[PDB]
DNA sequence: TGAAAAATCTAAAGCATCACC
DNA sequence: GGTGATGCTTTAGATTTTTT
């Protein structure tokens, strides 16, 4: 017998809608320290984590490891059927093939329960460890989105830079080309607004402008976004989702094989 | 062309047509002979005055072989004002003194002159030159100014319009003189000052066999490219003479000597052969060309020897010292084409593209041969020969020999009479029938025949380019309605299982209504037997009406189907014979008002209409003002390069008609929102059913003569049977003969017969009227129509062709029957019932009461009749039918079905098997195996879990991996072959997929990839790049078969991928792409016409698209839904009014 | 000659793009009385009510009774010119077969007169007869306008079913099956957002939710509407309009054919 | 050394929005009293002439009369992709085909810049003469929008007639035909809602409408819209951007010749 | 000899979302 | 809380090649 809660249940409708188009199939994972999601994209070159503590939730239950088989597509369809103010207590009985989430109407007035079939797959799991990196930028979530949304309108391809004067968004397509600056801001400590720059060496790397902007759909769910980025290293685009969570993402870096050298 | 080079042209002719077995008819003496060639040339008289003339080549009986020179002056027509004939005639007398020799009045009929048929004739001048060089000038001198001066409504502004300028020479001797090909003449000559004359002769028939040749070019070449006459060499020419072969080889190539060997493919067939091994290719040619000189033949065949052949071997003899012209006789017009002065040039696969009636794609060779001559010959791609050549040298010798000798029996045992039987009625030579269209073909025979009744000919009309149909609206179609072909329902239909049926009993209370008088119409029309002797009459009338009113009393019913092809053959031109149409006899009223026969009562007037379709432009007609009077002040890039500025005014019609037309779209595209609209009117035209009868006159005589020929053709079939039976060489010989003529000319006639009704519809045609064809095709899709209504009504229509009908129909309703009649010759009689029911259905709705004849012209007196040739002749009952359903609602597939004959074998297949592109070679051998396999089964459900087994071998092997089977046909289990005829350069512009492959393969090897055109295009579709389309994964096979470390550097480098270790050729491959194919093929065939016929998923492993799936989910559930017509009780009816 | 103003013009922008997408072509009846609309679906599945008494208009006057029929869609296509607030003015010939469309600013600045021609037609009109409706429920128009358009992802069967604590609206489909289910609002301030419920015998009848979307874009004619059902019988669906009138939809029903067992 | 810099991008963002659809490429001159376009659209009936002074920008420097030929497709996308709120600048060189774009933001934050290739051409700058017209009217942009849209979506051509009541668009069609007239109002101090009529001699002349809401899609560059025309002379559709320029507008008249019947 | 099956570009229309009175 | 307006998605229509 497994059951949650959530005060905010707009968080999970925003998420499903940042999930609903990368990801096809996922396996969400249910365990005593929260829930949690590893996959890979439908063109397997990102593979996604998801957490959520236990904390999160005002009223977890969890007396055993297992595991859903939900496919996503599906259940963003009967997600977004909520309000922006409803509650979300969902409720999944072990041996059911189907588990079914109650909603609540934020005056109590009325109840939507509705009920997902699943069917059970199996997907390999790997565990990406922690590693310093060189570069994390603090930039606002809504100026990133912004920018990648521009830089993508021009090429395909983006290359992204961490030089000692700010960060550097530069794409190049048939068509035109320019570089965007991003200058570091102190005179404002309010972190809304402000960029501060972790700063180890400059880095080139390409990465696939058309799929950054393609992931980009996320930007409301948190207010600020963090670029770890390092060399010949997937980038680690953070986001701190509402207060308890985090958003992983691992975009692989692509190198282009010219036959010039 | 300057007479100081044709008459050393005319020499050197002369010269060789004395070297190749042919003289020059000169002691005064009567000969047979034999036309087989006609050439216009020039020819030197007896004053010193350059004369045009044709040279008829003939052959003889015994094998001697001559020619003989006719001169003849040419001539056109011209017209002029009444009452200036004669003004006109002198002043081009004394204008053109030394090139017009004689001119003079004479009365013509035009066929287009008002009020015409009580005798006007209008009266022509018709002036005639000596040379044809003399006509080009003088007709590029007087026609463009005139033809300029009438279209705009000195002393030559007085002439209006001049006629046949666009007839050939050759032709012109032809008709002036009927001599026609593969006929037996007597030619009689005096002197040089006396005119030869020629006489046709009729009291034997029997053609002799003229020296024939056919040899085909095996030749290597680097690999994956188009061969080149300069890198690689020739090695083996096989070629046949009269059922002899010899072979010649290049010694350097090949490996060791070739000895004779037999190459019999069936026991009817002899493949003989004395081969000859030669040293170098320059002895290899010499000596082919010697043994040509030997032979000397008068016709010899290539198969796609144009384009392939010839000029590789016209350019290996320049560059290796010799000229081709001087030596065999051939070398390139300025058409592209390969024509001798002594020798006939026969190309096999014009034949098999214009006349044979096979699928598009299977026009190649391999595939006329197992499909006309039955058997198949040995083969082997291209790729292989170049590494085989090296080794052993027999599998190459025998592809070569077996290309030979297909060549050489499939012209002989079908091109040539076919050929040879076309001749004799058209006008032109063998080569020149052969080569162009049934267009030409039929103008031909309107013009021999509009010759017979002196009619004059009409002009080539101008291609009028924007014309505008009421208020503007300039059109860029002008079209009538298309072709009814639809396919009523998908699914299988035997003649074993039960089917769904829905009667109506009116329809069966009206058949029962008239049973009689339909046996009545089919006794009296179908056979032209009188009735009143039939003895059983009575009897099968109880028969039928028993069986009919115990169909009749249960209207509804489950029992087996009988599939029957209710179609009319030759329909179109039994439409035009029935109708009586003419494409120069339907008048608007605008003239016949002015015609003197316009007298209330009377019959001339015939109404049909037809279904227009015209798609223009929005613009109005002060659009198109504006727009021609804003483009008259600006510049224009030249159209030759390094020229200088063009203005509008000295523009052509062509370049002009073009910038205009896309202005007006460029205008039309951002401002109308509507690019084009397509409208359909009815238009309503008379066809005068008085005039000169010449075009449904010979359409008449050509069915007539078909049946005729058809006749004699079986008479002589069974004569050819009891010979066989007897066995004597020179009677047998004597009728297969006499039979293949008869055969030949049946062919012909009903290749011309098929043709006369697309010939009216092209462009350029003399008799040229789009209401023609759309008044034939309207008049068939009404007949058409009313024969479905029924079918509806009784049964249930399938397929809706052009001309045919599919159906099912129960079996108790009745089939045909047997009748005792007391005539000694036909004593007894069947008739099939729906046939009978079909014609009177016709004869009560379609038979002409109008159609009127001449009797004689003294009287004027016309006979009024009534004719009705249209028949829906029926096919007997077919063991099965499917019809493979469409993926798209709205559209349904159209002539993609497949009938079985009722042994089990195939009936007929159409649609599929064309290959009318390059395929993948993973859909056609499961679709030829679940039409084979699928006849196993007792119902609905046990056909399709048959067809659902045998398509799993497919699913699982390309669903699953290899697995255990070997993989060494895995490769060409997959690949898909492509080529592109320009370079790479020039189609830089576009990205496909074609273009995409021959840059990857150009990044391995080298850019000589690319400086030629093509290669291979193998497309093994890639996996792991995914994201990127099928247009950036596409890679060829030439790297698998390469070096190691070569192959894993560019498997690494050009899939982006640097970490995966896994090069297999088992790995690389997208089974998804595969799956997604085989998938959409069986949804295609199987799937979705299992579910349309209340089956469920005959395999669980394809997916139904949505709108099937929906389909299903709401049929399937009980609960359907309510209306409220029922729910709630209806007050009454009252409407709007004003 | 007819005459007709409205005081508000929105009412009529609002009933015309609530009666376009179901019918096409429509038979309004004119009368003293009032003006009404029995037009009738092509796929004979719905049929249409209309009420608008005259004593909600301005000016209205009627010589006789007036039969015109308009083509319904190009009518709300012209509707949909006439801004929220401007004064419509409705006027008719008897000699004539154009109606015409007055607009009038609000401040005296401009006017737009138009004249639609209309067409005679051929359609069926059915009498309604008045019968006593087992369960009543009057509900908001905006949450049952949410209920529907939520319900309308799931499947293409609804189930109306009323219980002892409310109305349950039930839904099957290829993605599981959901429900929701309302219950009884008495200690409520306003019944305008309140829902209320009678009883007179439980009934369980399924209805396709394509013409209920269609009804449901009637929801900005008015904050409340009522739906009823009874024994094999359609709803009726009132949007009564600020005492102008009310409008009604009728769909048909199924009756539960035997499939459970 | 073309330097431009403007303290508002919005402006220029909208009058090149304005030749969105109806000028695919043009020329760009600069002369020392600013920038001109003169060009003829794709069906070479209409008339666009763009002129924004040099005092109106911020600061600028120009050396010698140098003429561009950007298409208007990408340079429209590149700067609508960027930021509105912020500093527009140019910056060119002396013998490249390049022109390149400053996006400073007011709050100090970030700066984004980008360059695109043109291709060369140099069509000549059509003389047009200037006369005085008949009539002239000024009139709101959005009412005119929302007439122009009116008459486009229930016809196809207008008759526009002035006269000392007002102006009048009778637009017909094969639906029906309708018209628009307008009343001079001076009580009212903002032009906002004020229009104004000169009257000299009236005139009725046809246009088309697809031309019409081309023009028009232009309305957020000015809050008034002022027309004039006169018996043959095209329509003027002047616009005021700001205290800086003007964009205006010609359309040859529609004549018809038709016949008489 | 073409001319239409299939792929690919392209613009119109509906829908949820965003800021303001 | 509604409402004009807009980026996003969908979907029907225009375009373009080849078959040697
Ligand atoms: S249709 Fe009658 S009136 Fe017209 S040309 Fe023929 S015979 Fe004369």
């Amino acid at each position: 017998m497994f059951e949650a809660r959530l005060v905010q249940g707009s968080i999970l409708k925003k998420v499903l809608e940042a999930l609903k188009d990368l990801i096809n199939e996922a396996c969400w994972d249910i365990s005593s320290s929260g829930v949690n999601l590893q996959s890979m994209d439908s063109s397997h070159v990102s593979l996604v984590q998801l957490t959520l503590r236990s904390e999160g939730f005002d009223t977890y239950r969890c007396d055993r490891n297992l595991a859903m088989g939900v496919n996503l597509t599906s259940m963003s369809k009967i997600l977004k059927c909520a309000g922006n103010e409803d509650i979300i207590t969902l409720r999944a009985e072990d041996n059911a093939d189907t588990l079914a989430l109650v909603f609540e109407a934020p005056n109590q007035e009325k109840v939507s329960d509705y009920e997902m079939k699943l069917m059970d797959l199996d997907v390999e799991q790997l565990g990406i460890p922690e590693q310093e990196y060189s570069c994390v930028v603090k930039m606002p979530s809504g100026e990133f989105a912004r920018i990648c949304r521009d830089l993508s309108h021009i090429g395909d391809a983006v290359v992204i830079s961490c030089a000692k004067d700010g960060v550097k968004f530069s794409a190049s397509g048939e068509l035109g080309n320019g570089n965007i600056k991003l200058s570091q801001t102190s005179n404002v400590d309010k972190e809304e607004e402000a960029v501060t720059i972790e700063m180890n060496e400059p880095v080139q790397l390409t990465f696939a402008l058309r799929y950054l902007n393609f992931f980009t759909k996320a930007t409301p769910l948190s207010s600020t976004v963090t670029l770890s980025m390092s060399a010949d290293v997937p980038l680690v685009v953070e986001y701190k989702i509402a207060d308890m969570g985090h958003l992983k993402y691992y975009l692989a870096p692509k190198i282009e094989d010219e036959e010039g050298s | 062309v300057s007479a100081l080079k044709r008459l050393e042209r005319s020499q050197w002719t002369d010269k060789m047509d004395l070297r190749f077995g042919f003289e020059r008819l000169k002691e005064p003496g009567e000969k047979t002979g034999w036309l087989i060639n006609m050439h216009p040339t020039e020819i030197l008289d007896e004053d010193k005055r350059l004369g045009s003339a044709v040279d008829y080549y003939f052959i003889q009986d015994d094998g001697s072989r001559f020619k003989v020179a006719l001169p003849y002056k040419p001539y056109f027509y011209i017209a002029t004002r009444k009452g200036c004939e004669r003004e006109v005639s002198s002043f081009l007398s004394k204008k053109f003194q030394g090139k017009i020799a004689k001119v003079e009045t004479v009365p013509k009929e035009d066929l287009d002159l008002p009020n015409h048929l009580v005798g006007l004739k209008r009266n022509y001048i018709r002036l005639s030159f000596h040379t044809v060089e003399d006509l080009v000038k003088v007709r590029k001198e007087i026609s463009p100014a005139v033809k300029k001066n009438r279209e705009q409504d000195d002393q030559l502004d007085n002439i209006v319009d001049m006629r046949e300028y666009d007839v050939p020479y050759h032709i012109r001797l032809s008709i002036d003189l009927k001599i026609h090909v593969a006929h037996w003449y007597n030619v009689r000559y005096r002197g040089n000052a006396f005119p030869v004359e020629i006489t046709r002769r009729d009291d034997l028939v029997e053609r002799p066999d003229p020296v024939v040749l056919a040899f085909a070019i095996a030749t290597t070449k680097l690999p994956l490219k188009f061969p080149d006459a300069e890198t690689d060499q020739i090695m083996m020419i096989s070629y046949m003479i009269d059922g002899q072969g010899y072979l010649i080889t290049n010694r350097e190539i090949v490996s060791e000597d070739i000895e004779d060997f037999e190459f019999t493919p069936k026991p009817e067939y002899e493949g003989p052969f004395c081969v000859f091994n030669e040293p170098d290719e320059a002895h290899l040619i010499q000596r082919w060309f010697e043994h040509v000189q030997e032979t000397k033949p008068t016709i010899m065949v290539t198969y796609n020897g144009d384009f392939f052949d010839w000029p590789f071997v016209e350019a290996r003899a320049a560059v290796h010292g010799l000229s081709m012209q001087q030596e065999i006789g051939f070398q390139k017009d300025s058409q592209g084409e390969y024509k001798a002065p002594q020798c006939i040039h026969m190309d096999c696969l014009r034949w098999v593209k214009r006349d044979s009636y096979l699928p598009v794609g299977s026009h190649n060779l391999k595939a006329a041969a197992k499909a006309k001559l039955g058997y198949d010959p040995v083969e082997l791609d291209p790729e292989d020969m170049c590494r085989m050549a090296t080794e052993q040298p027999q599998t190459l010798a025998t592809y070569s020999v077996s290309d030979a000798v297909a060549t050489y029996y499939l012209y002989m045992k079908y091109v040539h009479p076919f050929i040879f039987a076309l001749c004799t009625i058209i006008p032109m030579e063998p080569d020149e029938v052969l080569r162009k269209g049934s267009g030409t073909l039929c103008e031909a025979l309107l013009m021999v025949q509009a010759f017979h009744a002196n009619i004059i000919f009409p002009n080539k009309q101008e291609q009028e380019f924007n014309k505008l149909t009421d208020d503007g609206h300039v059109l860029d179609s002008e079209t009538y309605v298309g072709g009814h072909v639809e396919a009523l329902e998908s699914g299988v239909f035997r003649s074993d299982i039960p089917c769904r049926f829905r009667m109506n009993p009116a329809a069966f209370d009206f058949l029962l209504q008239r049973v009689e008088k339909t046996l009545r119409h089919a006794l009296e029309e179908e056979e032209k037997v009188p009735v009143e002797q039939v003895t059983n009459f009575e009897e099968v009338c109880d028969e039928i009406k028993s069986k009919l009113a115990s169909l009749k009393d249960v209207p509804s019913r489950i029992e087996c189907p009988l599939i029957y092809h209710l179609d009319v053959g030759a329909m179109y031109p039994n439409i035009i014979l029935t109708n009586r149409l003419q494409p120069s006899a339907m008048v608007d009223e605008a003239t016949c008002a002015a015609c003197d026969f316009n007298k209330p009562g009377a019959n001339c007037q015939r109404k049909m209409a037809w279904q227009w379709r015209g798609e223009f432009m929005p613009a109005s007609r002060s659009e198109y003002h504006r727009i021609q009077h804003q483009l008259e002040s600006e510049k224009f890039p030249p159209l030759f390069p390094e020229g200088p500025a063009r203005a509008f005014h000295e523009l052509s019609r062509e370049e002009q008609a073009k910038y205009e037309k896309r202005r007006l779209a460029d205008y039309c595209r951002k401002a109308y929102k509507k690019i084009h609209i397509t409208k359909v009117e009815e238009r309503l035209t008379t066809i005068c059913q008085r005039e000169n009868s010449f075009y449904v006159d010979t359409v008449r005589a050509f069915r007539d003569r078909r049946y005729e020929f058809k006749g004699l053709h079986k008479v002589w079939k069974k004569k050819l049977s009891a010979a066989v039976e007897v066995g004597d060489a020179a009677e047998v010989k004597r009728c297969k003969n006499m039979e293949v003529l008869y055969d030949s000319l049946q062919l012909a006639h009903k290749c011309i017969l098929n043709s006369f009704y697309g010939y009216v519809m092209r462009k350029g045609a003399r008799w040229y009227s789009m209401e023609m064809a759309g008044i034939v095709c309207f008049t068939g899709a009404n007949i058409i129509t009313q024969a479905r209504e029924l079918i509806e009504q009784i049964g249930r229509p399938l397929e809706l062709d052009t001309d045919g009908i599919w159906c099912v129909l129960p079996n108790s309703f009745p089939e045909n029957f047997v009748f005792k009649t007391t005539n000694v010759k036909k004593p007894k009689v069947t008739i099939s019932y729906p046939g009978a029911m079909l014609n009177i259905m016709v004869k009560e709705g379609f038979t002409n009461d109008q159609y009127q004849e001449l009797a004689e012209p003294s009287s004027l007196t016309y006979v009024t009749r009534s004719e009705n040739s249209i028949f829906f002749e029926v096919d007997g009952p077919y063991l099965a039918m499917i019809l493979p359903a469409s993926k798209e609602e709205g559209k349904k597939l159209k002539k993609r079905y497949a009938v079985f004959n009722e042994d089990g074998s195939l009936a007929e297949l159409k649609g599929f098997e064309v290959k009318r592109r390059g395929e993948l070679q993973l859909i056609k051998i499961f679709q030829s195996s679940v039409f084979e396999a699928f006849l196993k089964g007792s119902t609905l459900e046990e056909v399709y879990g048959s067809v659902a087994k045998v398509a799993d071998y497919w699913l699982d092997v390309l669903y699953s991996k290899a697995a255990n089977m070997p993989d060494s046909e895995l490769f060409e289990l997959i690949s898909e072959n492509r080529s592109m005829s320009r370079k790479l350069e020039d189609y830089g512009e576009q990205k496909s997929t074609s273009i995409s492959t021959a840059k990857r393969l150009a990044e391995f090897l080298g850019d000589q990839m690319v400086k030629d055109a093509g290669l291979s295009c193998r497309y093994i579709i890639s996996r792991k790049p995914e994201g990127s389309p099928v247009t950036e994964r596409a890679i060829p096979l030439a790297i698998f078969q390469a070096e190691p470390t070569v192959r894993k550097h560019f498997l690494r480098k050009w899939l982006k991928s640097s970490s995966l270790q896994d090069f297999d050729i088992r790995a690389i491959l997208d089974w998804d792409y595969y799956i997604e194919r085989l998938g959409s093929a069986i949804q295609k065939i199987i799937t979705i016409p299992a579910a349309l016929q209340q089956v469920k998923n005959p395999v669980p492993r394809v997916k139904h698209p949505d709108w099937l799936h929906k389909k299903l989910l709401e049929k399937n559930d009980v609960y359907k839904q309510k209306k409220i017509s029922e729910l709630f009780t209806l007050e009454g009816r009252r409407q709007v009014t004003m």
